[PDB]
């Protein structure tokens, strides 16, 4: 029966797929509160939704540089996809808006904060605690691969803990809607499967892969591969081999072997059994994945709550103005968004 | 220790993601 929830999870998606929304809020009506996170590729801001009260996390990019960073197709992909994707272990996007300077993206806010900052200040995760984070990840994949969706950027920044202990992930800049193959070089370092790195066409085997590299950080509290420099890392990575803590077991090893898996047609996920090889292996054996689903199952770590605006989970950033411009900057560029 | 070699290591903040 899997297969026909997905079936109708994809009669949902295709309907928002071809016929977006766009331009369903204003600037205007949120009060910006806090910096939550900046980069190169974009900033993200708490925020609070007057009309409702409602807390939010308003992404917000400025068209110039995304222009500049080659993210134009990119930034469209990510939006359309959030829009029309429906899942418990993703983030809701509630609302997108365009200005003369920015691109709005208004997700829900999840006030516990990124993995990653739990993950290096506890220093890792019991395997029970890391199954049940990896548990979530696996039928999150199987929801988005199923879609034609490869996410492409899977790492512990980009998965928020919610009041409920349970995980939404975030950050679709690199998703991409794609039947067979595709080459672009994009993602994270210490998270990049070997045919990235060689410059081979690729598939949704990238993010089996990722997911052993996260499960491994996850349960060690450092990943499998990492050096001080990216060059550094891609060499480890293609070089074939993986040493795992001692206190790993034995299934969690033999998973991780399976998943950090350099040829194709023996990495889990991407065989003729699909995600099933994952979902039946003896480290999942105790995973009801079912319950899971439901979010019924009992949370190892439940964030401390403060209130729905405290950001006391996120670290602090230099506040920066949000700046419009009176001349619109690339219209036609973003003229779909 | 391996556990030591991370925490002394450039790469235990939040990484960037890459591209070309
Ligand atoms: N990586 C997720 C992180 C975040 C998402 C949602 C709420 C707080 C933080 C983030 C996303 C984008 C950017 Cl530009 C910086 C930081």
């Amino acid at each position: 029966s899997v297969k026909e929830f997905l079936a109708k999870a994809k009669e949902d998606f295709l309907k928002k797929w071809e016929n977006p929304a766009q331009n369903t809020a204003h600037l205007d009506q949120f009060e910006r509160i806090k910096t939550l996170g900046t980069g190169s590729f974009g900033r993200v801001m708490l925020v609070k939704h007057m009309e409702t009260g409602n807390h939010y996390a308003m992404k917000i990019l400025d068209k110039q540089k995304v222009v500049k960073l080659k993210q134009i197709e990119h930034t469209l992909n990510e939006k359309r996809i959030l829009q029309a994707v429906n899942f418990p272990f993703l983030t809701k996007l509630e609302f997108s808006f365009k200005d003369n300077s920015n691109l709005y993206m208004v997700m829900e806010y999840a006030p516990g904060g990124e993995m990653f900052s739990h993950l290096r200040r506890i220093g890792r995760f019991s395997e029970p605690h890391a199954r049940f984070y990896a548990a979530q990840i696996v039928l999150t994949f199987e929801y988005l691969h199923s879609l034609d969706l490869i996410y492409r950027d899977l790492k512990p920044e980009n998965l928020m803990i919610d009041q409920q202990g349970y995980i939404k992930v975030t950050d679709f800049g690199f998703a991409k809607r794609v039947k067979g193959r595709t080459w672009t070089l994009c993602g994270t370092p210490e998270y990049l499967a070997p045919e990235i790195i060689l410059s081979k066409g690729y598939n949704k085997a990238v993010d089996w892969w990722a997911l052993g590299v996260l499960i491994y950080e996850m349960a060690a509290g450092y990943p499998p591969f990492f050096a001080d420099q990216p060059i550094q890392i891609y060499e480890k990575i293609v070089s074939g081999k993986v040493r795992f803590p001692s206190h790993f077991s034995s299934d969690l090893k033999d998973l991780l072997r399976n998943l950090l898996q350099v040829d194709l047609t023996k990495r889990f996920g991407n065989l003729k059994n699909g995600v099933n090889d994952i979902k039946n292996h003896k480290w999942f054996a105790t995973t009801d994945w079912i319950a899971i689903y439901q979010r019924k199952v009992e949370a190892p770590f439940i964030p401390k709550f403060k209130g729905p605006g405290d950001t006391s989970n996120f670290d602090d950033y230099e506040e920066e103005e949000i700046r419009v411009s009176i001349n619109e900057k690339c219209g036609k560029e973003f003229s779909e968004f | 220790t391996t556990y030591a070699d991370f925490i002394a290591s450039g790469r235990t903040g939040r990484r960037n993601a890459i591209h070309d």
